[PDB]
């Protein structure tokens, strides 16, 4: 019954501050720690900032450096995230995340909010192909590269439209819960592919792929897959 | 009838440094503790938290494997509440700890004639490291009031040193590979009781 | 002083047949040792590390056993594409010591390598190593001849940060080594050239992370050939 939530979303215009809120239940928030995720509209997906399980250690990305502020109160199960000087680069939908327990940043999986919309008035990854197509039958094959060796560090991610991301392969092609036998993945070092089987209707999403060897966490381009 | 594979990590032909240990994480399949615990090929079995007789009846949401090797006399040092260089600079376990901890000898596999140098642990730091932190930085460490400015002299060390491992080398001098569990407990399904 | 003894020299067989190699060692390796295989005209590639580990691309069709002091490989079925040249090799004392090599007879990462010529005896000459694609510093890197008619021999390696130099007993005064982590590129530095100095030198890397001793050799380059008369 793990259940994130968003507050704190609205327009505001140039030069102003704006703060957001996450409450969490179902776990022990105390000392575990959360992320920060924001997605451009059209755009990919971007990690923002992240705390540890007893405001100690604080990390953020290099594009909201020296303006944006992270807090955390044991007290009542929620997360504060202060923003400062928003430019027009800042229109995004944001998700608060759940991270791994005690000093792990660099754990992150299924754990994702229902998202708010504001809106203002390192290891590189690539992924190919960037758009593909296909009938009732074929096989789908994706490659995503890694700018050096990140071990069996990366997962694949599935986004329908309108709603958050969903984990499909964790940990170097491991199945995971509620998963059909259809997707499954391989590879090690600096090269992966995931790969589909007899493809259904249904399986019109994009996808993602995203390393969390190192704390700056990076995410793929993407790739569109549609019924031909 | 998903056997948990625990034959990669415990049989791992390659394992890691201290300052770098792996991490694996375990779901979905069904675990047998009891030809763990009946070996007799661990040299030391001692963890806190869970009674290792026959306690396998429990089910857990996710089961975390922390691989990595040290000396003999650096063993000890892996426990709640211990100071040490591994404890303060390489790896730290909270107070609460939860899991239990497997080591032993592996004399015949990593030591090698005219010293083996791969193995290395970090001895310079600025303060001491949270419980489950992992630092893998190469900065030069700053000891005087002289800046460093990127280059090693008076004042300024590696804060990195290599182990110096060799076969004619006393028990107290000889490498160990030490694998850590972690079970973790949640409002989930918990998906990990191995019947 | 660990140099190593290969038999059979050769051997003929048809398709399906088994092969066997046995690769003896003057003392205990323990674990250390490697398989490669080089066809006519190609960069040699590693087949099977440590004792029995396959390689990922390797088909499951070749096996390896042996510790301590005997060790040998197996082939389950002969094909066409089989017939190669096989060697042993030591990664555990310096200097690293090759085998002498078997012929089976019918019955990310890129590496550059510049500099190779035709010099006068007694000249000099200067080889650059080229890496790109991971980091430079977390690897050793090693100089590797082999002679226009015989099999491989190890020259010389070169640590991680450049503290430490490793030099063969044949070049030891003659040679130097050295790396420029900034350019990320490696230097040989040979002088005092002889007419037996004539090979094609390769630049050979490791695929684990490797900061004071080489041990084996995943990834290889593509080669300059010296010609000295
Ligand atoms: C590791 O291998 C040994 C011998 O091959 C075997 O006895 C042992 O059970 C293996 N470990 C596990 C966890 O299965």
């Amino acid at each position: 019954q793990v259940q994130l939530v968003e507050s704190g979303g609205g327009v505001v215009q140039p030069g102003r501050s704006l703060r957001l809120s996450c409450a969490a239940s179902g776990f022990t928030f105390s000392n575990y720690g959360m992320h920060w995720v924001r997605q451009a509209p059209g755009k990919g997906l971007e990690w923002v900032a992240v705390i540890s399980h007893d405001a100690s250690n604080k990390y953020y990305a290099d594009s909201v450096k020296g303006r944006f502020t992270i807090s955390r109160d044991n007290s009542k199960n929620t997360q504060y995230l202060q923003m400062n000087s928003l430019r027009a680069e800042d229109t995004a939908v944001y998700y608060c995340a759940k991270g791994g327990g005690y000093s792990y940043v660099v754990d992150m999986g299924p754990y994702w909010g229902q998202g708010t919309l504001v809106t203002v008035s390192d290891i590189q990854m690539t992924q190919s192909p960037s758009s593909l197509s296909a009938s009732v039958g074929d096989r789908v094959t994706i490659t995503c590269r890694a700018s050096q060796s990140i071990s069996n560090y990366l997962n694949w991610y599935q986004q329908k439209p309108g709603k958050a991301p969903k984990l499909l392969i964790y940990d170097a092609s491991n199945l995971e819960t509620g998963v059909p036998s259809r997707f499954s993945g391989s590879g090690s070092g600096a090269d992966f592919t995931f790969t589909i089987g007899s493809l259904q209707p249904e399986d019109s999403a994009t996808y993602y792929c995203q390393q969390y060897d190192n704390l700056p966490l990076t995410f793929g381009g993407g790739t569109k897959v549609e019924i031909k | 009838t998903n056997l948990c594979p625990f034959g990669e990590v415990f049989n791992a032909t390659r394992f890691a440094s201290v300052y770098a240990w792996n991490r694996k994480r375990i779901s979905n399949c069904v675990a047998d503790y009891s030809v763990l615990y009946n070996s007799a090929s661990f040299s030391t079995f001692k963890c806190y938290g869970v009674s290792p007789t026959k306690l396998n009846d429990l089910c857990f949401t996710n089961v975390y494997a922390d691989s990595f090797v040290i000396r003999g006399d650096e063993v000890r040092q892996i426990a709640p509440g211990q100071t040490g260089k591994i404890a303060d600079y390489n790896y730290k376990l909270p107070d609460d700890f939860t899991g239990c901890v497997i080591a032993w000898n592996s004399n015949n596999l990593d030591s090698k004639v005219g010293g083996n140098y791969n193995y290395l642990y970090r001895l310079f730091r600025k303060s001491n490291l949270k419980p489950f932190e992992r630092d893998i930085s190469t900065e030069i460490y700053q000891a005087g009031s002289t800046p460093c400015n990127g280059v090693e002299g008076f004042n300024c060390y590696f804060p990195l040193q290599s182990y110096g491992f060799q076969p004619t080398n006393g028990v107290g001098y000889q490498p160990y590979r030490v694998v850590v569990l972690s079970f973790e407990l949640l409002h989930a399904p918990a998906t990990v009781c191995g019947p």
